[PDB]
């Protein structure tokens, strides 16, 4: 009967992520404003 | 020794060079000056050096301890000033920690310390409460921890620990009343107390 | 060591480019349309609600339940009246009067512990020399009048009795860590 | 048969007033904690439609979850006293149930039950949010079994 | 028949509305990654019932320092307005078929906000008073930013009618045309509806319940009724007047499931806006409307005063 | 005649409600029930003390422009005009008034909640 207790595996338990983590997505300015107008004006037309 | 603290001797010392710093400085309210095994510092000043004191500990420039941790009071009924009031008080700048005891009765009030540290406005108001030392000088001071009408300060060791009155609701008047207190249980104190002595260096000499 | 939160390095001075991205976030109300598709992706995500009387929480064999008193394989009551779970109880929630049985066996006459009063700590789980008092997984022991609650040693050699099959096979599976 | 017509009406009452349960916003400790552990997904309460109500107007039941200080007490009967009249009381863990911990204090009521009257007693400190989950249910049932119309038709 | 067109158009609106109770607390619920009420009905459909009972059958409980008159005259009027403005809405043919529609809408929504004063302060405690004096400070801002928007909107289409609206976006949407004016439309009626984010007039957290603090069950479900009923109704009157549905003379029916598709897809943006976003502080809704809103809206209506003249596109006047 | 049948309709189903809802359940009144909330405690005050709201210029300017509302709102029907061009210049100047009107209250800090 050896010693049996709760610890770690013998290489360690794997990376764990800690750090902030944002997506970093979206359409640029110039897209959404150049449909946007684009929109404006097939709508006044 | 894997059972037994260490020391750290080096911080005893340094912490008995500021105390005999502090003596020296402040001759005309410290009473006494003590570094316990456990490496800290502890102050006992008159009750009227209590203002310059904490102002010298607040801002001199070596002393820097701005921050108050604690302000509390000890009641200990067999000396003649049963009230011990006790400043723990935090230095960020050096890393320390220092320990300013003063005391009292119940009718000799201790001058308050809201001009030098501002938490000790509530401090000071729960030590009123809980055992009845007046504070000088203590804007709005009153109770702060017991009932709106309650009567006697319940911290102190004459005080039952459950108290005088307790409340009811009472359908008669629809009211929440208070009536002197009957306990269906009534608390067991338990003499554990060994009969042996377990510190022999703590033993009192004989009187 | 340490790091800022809202401290900024620098600057990224003034440009056409991030101007007009600057306006478009604060137009088309960017930030808002990225909280609401989170909150629509936690929509489309599969709840935590567990159907609660059919399927339980999942608990463990240390779980501090229901207080219960314990008896041998011969069926003699574990207890011998030896108080020191009352004097450890924190909440001084038991009473242990008692005198010789009898034949002669130290027992108890009262063992009342008032549910009302305990904190449930296992103190007296944990203090008890002979493993009579154990707190098992009974929690769902509500009831609609303060008095049941005042337990004596009738109700707790009942709840004994009654959740022995479960209690002896917590004690099986912990008692080597305690 | 006018009885069987009462009971039946009497069961419909019972099954609405048990079905819309709304506890107050109202937790005073550790068990308050344990309450909206209650609220939170695992055991929603809300799927069991019960859902918390700030005023005490919009009330049903007041789950007195924590001590119940002298100081505090006239305020619990206050707003025990501003609930609309088919009202209950969920005691909740050792505290409100009998004082628990702070039984022998000079600041404490032992026990909820002396300032309202309780209907269910939740034992625990603090008792799970199964528990508590449990008390409301065994409300649900407790309620679920009143005769109100057919006392009155026999009154 | 027209008792009976007045009970097919008021009857499945307050099943609707009960049922739009049931939604929003479900999809909070999946929102909040917990499930919504599944047990009263057989996927929760008698929840709404069970709470309407129970509120019916629990006591009013009229308090002392109390204006009776008022605390009784405001719950009903909230509700018979909310109705009332339910009226003239074509789907796509009105019950009452008005002239000017929009402006009816207008005078019945500001009653509304009346209801909801009269209640405040009737009820005769702080709370109240608060809630009372935030849903001024809200019907203010949004007021002013509603009737500029309508006005603009209503210039791009002819009438203040509302068939001529549906005859204006028979070919295409008013969004693609005036979509800032949508935008900042619905912020409109969510500051209208007294939702999330800017509810502030019965606000939970810095309040106790705001108006509804002294207002016990019953009249309390009549407030419940009309602030949901005007919830589907800002979403129905968005829809006809900007995503407009698709309208044939030989069937409505097509045009009466696209509207309901519409309603139930902003009614769902109403529900998941509340689910997303935090509160504002009622003088920030004021400095947001009159510092954001108001000049861009104004810059707006000064575009589409121009945009028909020099387009040569003025609307007809039938 | 139908409008106001619908109205009146619409009347007689909160009033049927609120009258369901105030005879319908058992009454119990008492002091302690019927006293107002204050969060559980005695009110300080009566509720009916002046209260000193913040916003008074914006309320004042709010009905200015309310009746700057009242004006531009015949636009609908002034646009059908003959002569379009007055339409067009004098609904310019107005709303540039008005947005000047707004732009100096802005800069005078009337709209900023003065405690
Ligand atoms: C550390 O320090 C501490 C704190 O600090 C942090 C504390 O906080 C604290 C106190 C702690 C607590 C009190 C715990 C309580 C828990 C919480 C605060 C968190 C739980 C979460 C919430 C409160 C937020 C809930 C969020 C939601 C999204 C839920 C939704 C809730 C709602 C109210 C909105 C939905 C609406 C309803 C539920 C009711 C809707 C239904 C109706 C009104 C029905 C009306 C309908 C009709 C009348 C229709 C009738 C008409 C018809 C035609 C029907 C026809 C009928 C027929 C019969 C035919 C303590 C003690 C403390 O120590
Ligand atoms: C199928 C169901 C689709 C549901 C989509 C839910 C939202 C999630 C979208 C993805 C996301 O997070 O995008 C964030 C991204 C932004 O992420 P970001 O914030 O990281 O990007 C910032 C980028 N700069 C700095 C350049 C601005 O959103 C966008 O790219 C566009 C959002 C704004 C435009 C759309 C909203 C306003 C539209 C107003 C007009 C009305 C439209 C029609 C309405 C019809 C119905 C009423
Ligand atoms: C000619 C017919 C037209 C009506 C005039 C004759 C009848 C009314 C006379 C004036 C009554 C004034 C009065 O008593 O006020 C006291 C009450 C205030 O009294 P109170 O509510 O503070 O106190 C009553 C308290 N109890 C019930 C316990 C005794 O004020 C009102 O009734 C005014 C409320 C508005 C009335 C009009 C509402 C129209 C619809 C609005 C939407
Ligand atoms: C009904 C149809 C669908 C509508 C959209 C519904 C889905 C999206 C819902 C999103 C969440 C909304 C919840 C409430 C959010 C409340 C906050 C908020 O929106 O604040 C407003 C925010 C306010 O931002 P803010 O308050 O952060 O701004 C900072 C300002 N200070 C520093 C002073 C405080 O944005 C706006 O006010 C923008 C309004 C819309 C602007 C639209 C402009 C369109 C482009 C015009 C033309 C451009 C070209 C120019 C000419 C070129 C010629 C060639
Ligand atoms: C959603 C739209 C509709 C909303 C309204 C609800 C419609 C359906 C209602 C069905 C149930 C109708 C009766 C509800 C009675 C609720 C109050 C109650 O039980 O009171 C008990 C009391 C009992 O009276 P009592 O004689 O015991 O005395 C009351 C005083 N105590 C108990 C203190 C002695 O009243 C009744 O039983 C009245 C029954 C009326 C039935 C009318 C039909
Ligand atoms: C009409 C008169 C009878 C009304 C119902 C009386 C019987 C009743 O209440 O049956 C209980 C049944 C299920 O309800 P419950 O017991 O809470 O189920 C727990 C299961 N998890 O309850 C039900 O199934 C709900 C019955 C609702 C009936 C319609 C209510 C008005 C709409
Ligand atoms: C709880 C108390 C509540 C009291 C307040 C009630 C508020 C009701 C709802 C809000 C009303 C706001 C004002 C609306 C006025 C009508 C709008 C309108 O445009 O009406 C004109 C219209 C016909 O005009 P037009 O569209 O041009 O048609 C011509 C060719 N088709 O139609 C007409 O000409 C019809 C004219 C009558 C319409 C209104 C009828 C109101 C009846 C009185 C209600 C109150 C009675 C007092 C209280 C009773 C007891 C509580
Ligand atoms: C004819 C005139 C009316 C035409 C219609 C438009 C109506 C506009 C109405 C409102 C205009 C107010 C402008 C002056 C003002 O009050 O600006 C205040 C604002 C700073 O105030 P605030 O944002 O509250 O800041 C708090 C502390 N930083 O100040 C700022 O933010 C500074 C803004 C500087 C730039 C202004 C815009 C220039 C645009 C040029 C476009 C050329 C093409
Ligand atoms: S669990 Fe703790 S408080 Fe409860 S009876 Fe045991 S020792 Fe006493
Ligand atoms: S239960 Fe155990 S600890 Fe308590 S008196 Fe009996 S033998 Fe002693
Ligand atoms: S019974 Fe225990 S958990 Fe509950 S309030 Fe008291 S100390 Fe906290």
């Amino acid at each position: 009967s050896k010693v049996k207790q709760d610890m770690p595996p013998p290489g360690g338990y794997g990376p764990i992520d800690y750090k902030r983590n944002l997506p970093r997505r979206g359409l640029s300015g110039y897209s959404m404003f150049a449909v946007g107008i684009g929109a404006l004006i097939f709508g006044y037309w | 020794r894997p059972t037994v603290r260490p020391r750290s001797d080096v911080t005893h010392k340094q912490l008995s060079a500021f105390g005999e710093y502090v003596a020296e400085i402040l001759p005309k309210y410290v009473q006494q000056v003590q570094v316990s095994c456990l490496d800290e510092l502890e102050i006992c000043i008159h009750p009227d050096g209590v203002i310059p004191t904490l102002t010298f500990l607040r801002d001199h420039t070596n002393a820097q301890f701005k921050s108050l941790a604690d302000l509390t009071a000890v009641d200990v009924p067999t000396r003649q000033n049963r009230f011990e009031i006790v400043y723990n008080l935090l230095s960020l700048r050096f890393n320390s920690r220092i320990r300013v005891k003063t005391y009292a009765d119940e009718l000799t009030p201790i001058d308050s310390i809201v001009s030098v540290h501002i938490a000790a406005n509530w401090y000071e108001r729960e030590v009123w409460d809980m055992f009845g030392v007046f504070f000088f000088n203590h804007p709005d001071l009153r109770r702060i921890l017991t009932d709106y009408g309650f009567e006697g300060h319940p911290f102190r060791k004459d005080f039952p620990l459950t108290g005088y009155v307790e409340l009811r609701y009472d359908d008669e008047v629809k009211r929440v009343v208070a009536e002197p207190v009957e306990l269906a249980q009534e608390f067991r104190k338990f003499d554990l107390n060994s009969p042996w002595e377990a510190f022999p260096a703590y033993r009192q000499p004989p009187e | 060591t340490y790091k800022y939160v809202n401290k900024k390095e620098q600057e990224s001075e003034v440009d056409m480019k991030s101007a007009t991205d600057n306006a478009a976030r604060i137009l088309m109300w960017t930030e808002l349309i990225r909280g609401l598709g989170m909150t629509l992706s936690y929509l489309f995500r599969e709840p935590a609600t567990i159907n609660y009387p059919f399927e339980k929480g999942p608990l463990s064999p240390r779980f501090r339940g229901e207080h219960a008193l314990r008896r041998y394989p011969s069926g003699e009551e574990r207890c011998i009246a030896c108080k020191l779970c009352e004097a450890i109880c924190p909440a001084q929630a038991i009473t242990i009067e008692a005198e010789p049985r009898a034949d002669g066996s130290r027992r108890t006459t009262r063992y009342d512990i008032d549910m009302t009063k305990c904190i449930y700590c296992g103190f007296c789980q944990e203090a008890c020399p002979v493993d009579a008092i154990v707190e098992g997984p009974n929690f769902e022991f509500s009831t609609e009048t303060h008095e049941e609650l005042l337990y004596n040693k009738e109700k707790l050699l009942n709840n004994g009795d009654k959740w022995e099959a479960e209690i002896a096979a917590n004690i099986q599976a912990d008692y080597l860590y305690r | 048969r006018a009885e069987y017509v009462v009971t039946k009406l009497d069961d419909l009452i019972n099954w609405a007033r048990r079905s819309s349960l709304w506890p107050m916003t109202f937790g005073l400790a550790c068990c308050a904690v344990e309450m909206m552990h209650m609220a939170a997904p695992r055991y929603d309460m809300d799927r069991f439609g019960v859902v918390f109500r700030a005023s005490p107007r919009q009330a049903d039941v007041m789950i007195v979850a924590g001590t119940l200080t002298n100081k505090m007490a006239p305020a619990l009967r206050k707003v025990y006293d501003q609930m609309p009249e088919p009202r209950y009381v969920v005691s909740m863990g050792s505290c409100a149930n009998g004082g628990g911990y702070y039984h022998y204090s000079y600041s404490v009521v032992r026990g909820c039950d002396r300032i309202v009257p309780v209907d269910i007693y939740v034992p625990g400190c603090p008792p799970t949010a199964e528990a508590l989950l449990y008390g409301i249910l065994q409300l649900q049932r407790k309620i679920k079994r009143e005769q109100k119309l057919k006392i009155w038709y026999r009154r | 028949m027209f008792f009976i067109n007045i009970l097919t158009l008021l009857v499945p609106i307050l099943i609707a509305m009960a049922f739009l109770t049931l939604v929003e607390r479900k999809i909070l619920g999946y929102m909040q990654l917990r499930k919504g009420p599944n047990i009263v009905g057989p996927y929760g459909i008698l929840q709404p019932f069970a709470d309407a009972m129970k509120l019916f059958m629990k006591e009013p409980m009229r308090p002392l320092t109390t204006s009776m008159s008022l605390f009784i005259i405001a719950p009903t009027l909230s509700l018979t307005l909310a109705l009332s403005l339910w009226v003239p809405l074509p789907m796509p043919h009105p019950l009452i078929n008005l002239n000017l529609g929009i402006l009816f809408i207008l005078a019945t929504s500001s009653l509304s906000v009346y209801s909801i004063l009269w209640s405040g302060w009737a009820s005769n405690s702080k709370y109240s008073l608060f809630g009372a004096l935030r849903a001024v400070a809200q019907t203010i801002s949004y007021e002013v930013t509603m009737a500029i928007i309508l006005l603009s909107v209503l210039l791009m289409n002819g009438s203040y009618s509302l068939q001529t609206l549906i005859t204006t976006q028979e070919h295409m949407w008013l969004l693609l045309p005036a979509w800032p004016m949508a935008m900042m439309w619905f912020i409109s009626t969510l500051a209208e509806t007294n939702r999330a984010p800017f509810d502030l007039t019965e606000g939970e957290s810095e309040l106790v319940s705001g108006f509804n603090v002294e207002y016990a069950a019953g009249p309390f479900a009549l407030f419940f009724m009309a602030e949901y009923t005007n919830i589907i109704l800002m979403n129905a009157l968005t829809t006809i007047i900007f995503l407009g549905p698709l309208y044939y003379i030989n069937l409505p029916e097509l045009y009466s499931t696209n509207f309901m598709m519409e309603a139930l897809l902003l009614s769902s943006t109403f529900l998941w806006i509340r689910a997303s976003y935090p509160r504002f502080r009622y003088d920030q809704l004021m400095h947001l409307l009159w510092k954001n809103f108001l000049p861009l809206t104004l810059a707006l209506c000064m575009w589409h005063i121009s945009l028909p003249i020099f387009t040569a596109g003025v609307p007809p006047y039938m | 005649m139908n409008l106001y049948t619908v109205i009146f309709i619409n009347i007689l189903l909160s009033l049927t409600l609120i009258l369901v809802a105030f005879w319908l359940p058992q009454m119990n009144l008492y002091s302690e029930k019927a006293n107002p909330y204050e969060c559980g405690f005695d009110p300080t005050s009566s509720a009916r003390l002046p209260f000193s709201m913040k916003f008074f210029l914006v309320a004042i300017t709010f009905l200015l422009f309310d009746l700057e509302i009242a004006l531009l709102l015949p636009l609908p029907w002034a646009i059908q005009t003959i002569k379009t061009s007055t339409m067009m210049i004098m609904a310019f100047i107005l709303v540039t008034i008005l947005s000047l009107g707004l732009a100096y209250e802005w800069t005078q800090k009337g709209l900023e909640w003065t405690e």
